[PDB]
């Protein structure tokens, strides 16, 4: 009974973060020692005429990024554990992450190790365009 | 191909919005086109949903600097042979909410302890995964029978994993600066885990320079066997499956071979203590 929801070149990875004491440098560390990836991410088909924004209720990737569902991106919410947040709740499951076409081999890495510019919605280092 | 590691197990007919599916395998079949999936604006978010995620599947065969193997040789085993306990869970089944998972039930040990658990799950909400008490059965059959009453005494896991802490300090302080579990088929008793067991690299105790083999949540602190008191998670055990040794029966067929002292009373415990004591004489005769 029940729907499989992973693929078998995910195990390793994700039962190594499930069980971590720190998940996001378990991952870390995991593709320092030459680890893969995670895959099976939701990825859109979209127009790439949309805002360039980070983190969106719709999609909205230009021509320099890919747009993926966001739960998909979150290493917390592949492994089935806490956020580190306070309140334990994500901010991507819900909404629609924009990442570039140059990271997008590994979606949650990228929104491990980014940080979403307050002001203008895009990622540090990747469209923000205040200094 | 598909792995059963975190199968849904919920008895909703359709899958998830693309930005609440955590794959794309889970993403509902009114969004797949070409390999990708489609946004549907008027198909909204699911804002109630109550998904059990399965934790039946584990593989621990990572290789990462740094970071040491929970699964270890026999010859490794051997040589700590005095860190070995043995190891079994008997569980109960998924029921109503859920069905296809299995939860842990009895927890035994060579020692002689067995620990009842509430019947908890890892439930995926539209916004993080709740660790809650779930709808269970004890397993189909007059096997089973004695797991009927256990539905109701069961204590809850941040209770049950302190326990267990305790009794593993109280075990190995003057025997080993380690835990092996000794298991007969792995499975379970790894998904099991995930319930107590955390892992990371080597680190040493807060009050002494003896390894670490505790975790505690609330105070993100270490410690030895000697000095976790008030800790809830087992750091870095070591385990061993005996199954996998080649033997072509069952556990109590295996362990029958050598032993005669220890009957077979149908209990977590009992498993626990066979799966050791088959594992001594398999290896020191
Ligand atoms: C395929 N799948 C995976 C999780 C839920 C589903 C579904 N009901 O379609
Ligand atoms: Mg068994
Ligand atoms: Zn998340
Ligand atoms: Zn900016
Ligand atoms: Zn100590
Ligand atoms: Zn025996």
């Amino acid at each position: 009974a029940g729907n499989a929801t992973e693929v078998p070149a995910n195990s390793t990875v994700l039962s190594f973060c499930a069980f971590a004491v720190d998940a996001a440098k378990a991952y870390k560390d995991y593709l320092a020692s030459g680890g893969q990836p995670i895959t099976n991410c939701v990825k859109m088909l979209c127009t790439h005429t949309g805002t360039g924004q980070a983190i969106t209720v719709t999609p909205e990737a230009n021509m320099d990024q890919e747009s993926f569902g966001g739960a998909s991106c979150c290493l917390y919410c592949r492994c089935h554990i806490d956020h580190p947040n306070p309140k334990g709740f994500c901010d991507l499951k819900g909404k629609y992450v924009q990442i570039p076409t140059t990271c997008a081999n590994d979606p949650v890495g990228f929104t491990l190790k980014n940080t979403v510019c307050t002001v203008c919605g895009m990622w540090k280092g990747y469209g923000c365009s205040c200094d | 191909n598909v792995t059963g590691l975190f199968k849904d197990c919920s008895k909703v007919i359709t899958g998830l919005h693309p930005t609440q599916a955590p794959t794309h395998l889970s993403v509902d079949t009114k969004f797949k086109t070409e390999g990708l999936c489609v946004d549907i604006p008027g198909i909204p978010k699911d804002m109630t949903y109550r998904r059990l995620i399965s934790m039946m599947g584990f593989k621990m065969n990572y290789q990462v600097n740094g970071y040491p193997n929970m699964f270890i040789t026999r010859e490794e085993a051997i040589r700590h042979v005095r860190a070995w306990i043995g190891f079994d869970v008997e569980g109960c089944h998924a029921t109503r909410e859920a069905v296809g998972t299995n939860l842990p039930l009895q927890l035994g040990f060579s020692t002689g302890v067995n620990l009842v658990a509430v019947p908890t799950g890892y439930v995926d909400t539209p916004n993080n995964t709740d660790f809650s008490r779930v709808s269970a059965k004890p397993p189909p059959g007059d096997q089973f029978k004695h797991l009927i009453p256990l539905m109701y005494k069961g204590l809850p896991w941040n209770v049950v994993r302190i326990k267990i802490v305790q009794m593993l300090s109280d075990t190995l302080k003057n025997l080993s600066d380690r835990v092996v579990f000794v298991l007969w088929a792995h499975g379970f008793e790894l998904t099991s885990m995930k319930y107590f067991v955390k892992i990371g690299p080597e680190r040493t105790c807060c009050l002494c320079d003896r390894r670490a083999t505790c975790f505690s949540t609330a105070s993100d602190t270490y410690a030895c066997w000697h000095h976790s008191i008030g800790f809830d998670y087992v750091y870095n055990p070591f385990m061993i499956d005996v199954q996998q040794w080649g033997f072509t029966g069952n556990l109590q067929s295996n362990h029958d071979l050598y032993c005669q002292v220890h009957g077979n009373a149908h209990v977590a415990s009992c498993d626990a203590i066979m799966t050791r004591c088959l594992a001594v004489h398999e290896c020191f005769v």
